[PDB]
């Protein structure tokens, strides 16, 4: 089976390091991206194309170029950057209300559960605006992309979804 | 004079129009090409490891 | 005679849409460029690839004839 | 204090009369499988909430129809030790949210039993439940454990802010 | 060494043929491209990376969001089709006055020699309005598509300029 996915969050959320902690098995150094990263994981009988996208603000406006042929989207946020919480609300509902994107089924990775100061996936589910989203078919995946944790749990949801 | 306003910023964009369309289509393509080519890379990969390994297994038997 | 508050919406109108239009004109200029690099770059992997394979499948091959 | 009717629901041994004296006493209290129905009342943030505590079992679950009528807030109580039964349980919320009588009905869930090893959390109890096809409802997840009382008071915030 | 090469002419000239002639070593069918095609072909040490886009009338406007990081242009033309060598030669003239065309070190297949009444080099050199031209770097080469010939000495002056 094959499944497009289109990854996408706010800069520095962990977008590259997800992709490559699952394409590679380690954590890779980044820097923040330019333009986008695309690789082919395959895992429990599923080919995954996953096109990472550069989040930095201006960039943004980019993304909904990549949308044609999403099938799902995985939505990474920092769980310890609680400052921006909010604007990572605005751009997901902005993705998942386009036109292109309205069959696409939801991941969010709940990213950065590692840290002393990052907020669990049940904190999140109003700042995000989750129990909210009418007709789609989403879910929450807590994960730690530097050791890979919730990762792998995550693509098993997109795989029966 | 009022009508000349409308007229210009219509007639440029038409011109944006266009462009946008094209480069849409353009874009298309290069995203579809960019899909196969992952794929395309990956199944060689597979492959190229798979014989890699018939190799060493041949190897062994030599 | 066309009335001022009409003609004024849809200056407005226009203003807004050219300004969204030359927008998503820039965007979608990078994104081709950027699409663009990648289909070069996987070729050439794709290309360093198929090379490797046809190396291998020779050896293989020719230890299939020592055999 | 403005008056609040909430109805507390959820299969056998989810933990519901235990959080009902949690919160009406004060204290851990041993239960016994409920037949019928307990109601409390405990005040809270300045609201003061009418907890109808109705009994889970599988044969007088359609009892639970009879307390809908007038009904501000469900509380939907979830044992996230008991794996086997989590397909049940969402069968039953779903019954209970798409009645007639349960429309305007904010819903809390309580994924309670937190404390026991291998429970399942918040984020997997969303999917279980299948908490993605409520439609023009509003809903949350709460963890808890009724034994220690962790959760329940900011369930009970919740609620308040709603 | 890499160089990328955008090759364009007319619909029917042969691009598609010369590309998969030298990628795969025979001559396959054809249809008249929509879209592109793109081929990595090694020869002398040098990798060339070749564009291969549509040329019907209809998608010829698509060409210059091609140009970009063009380091040689090919231009395959039909020696057979003298009803159009002169539509050829505004194409041409087109393209290599373009800004990000303007460095590019030009190569012209003159195409399908093969055929009976088929317009020889120095024909086609003046055809195409080259002969003046002192500014940049052009040729002009024979070739038949379908059997090979040609097409090798092409990549040799694109190597050798
Ligand atoms: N502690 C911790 N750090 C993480 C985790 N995931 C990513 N990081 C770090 O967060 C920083 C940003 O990670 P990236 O993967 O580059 O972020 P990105 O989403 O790709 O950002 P853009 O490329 O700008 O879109 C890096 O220093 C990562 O090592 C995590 O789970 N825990
Ligand atoms: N370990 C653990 N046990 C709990 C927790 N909450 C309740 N229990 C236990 O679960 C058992 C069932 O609790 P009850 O409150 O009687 O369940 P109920 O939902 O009222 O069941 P019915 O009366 O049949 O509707 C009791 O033994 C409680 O002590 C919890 O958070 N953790
Ligand atoms: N006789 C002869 N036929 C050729 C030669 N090269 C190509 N052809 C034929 O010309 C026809 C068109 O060739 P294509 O390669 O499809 O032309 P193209 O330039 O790719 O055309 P578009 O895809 O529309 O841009 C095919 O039937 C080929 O077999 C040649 O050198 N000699
Ligand atoms: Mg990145
Ligand atoms: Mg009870
Ligand atoms: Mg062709």
């Amino acid at each position: 089976m094959e499944m497009r996915i289109l990854m996408l969050g706010l800069d520095a959320a962990g977008k590259t390091t997800i992709l490559y902690k699952l394409k590679l098995g380690q954590s890779v150094t980044t820097i923040p991206t330019v333009g986008f990263n695309v690789e082919t994981v395959t895992y429990k009988n599923v080919k995954f194309n996953v096109w990472d996208v550069g989040g930095l603000d201006k960039i943004r406006p980019l993304w909904r170029h990549y949308y044609t042929g999403t099938q799902g989207l995985i939505f990474v946020v920092d769980c310890a950057d609680r400052d921006r919480i909010d604007e990572a609300r605005q751009e997901l509902h902005r993705i998942i209300n386009d036109r292109e994107m309205r069959d696409a089924i939801i991941l969010i990775f709940a990213n950065k559960q590692d840290l002393p100061d990052a907020m669990k996936p049940h904190e999140i589910q109003e700042k995000l605006g989750l129990t909210r989203i009418r007709d789609r078919n989403w879910y929450v995946q807590p994960s730690c992309a530097t050791s890979g944790d919730g990762l792998y749990e995550g693509l098993t949801w997109l795989t029966s979804n | 004079f009022m009508g000349r306003e409308v007229e210009n910023l219509i007639l440029e964009n038409t011109q944006l129009l266009e462009t946008k369309n094209a480069l849409n289509i353009v874009k298309n393509d290069l995203i579809a090409k960019v899909d196969e080519l992952t794929c395309e890379k990956d199944v060689l990969q597979g492959e190229l490891e798979a014989v890699k390994q018939a190799k060493l297994k041949l190897e062994e038997k030599n």
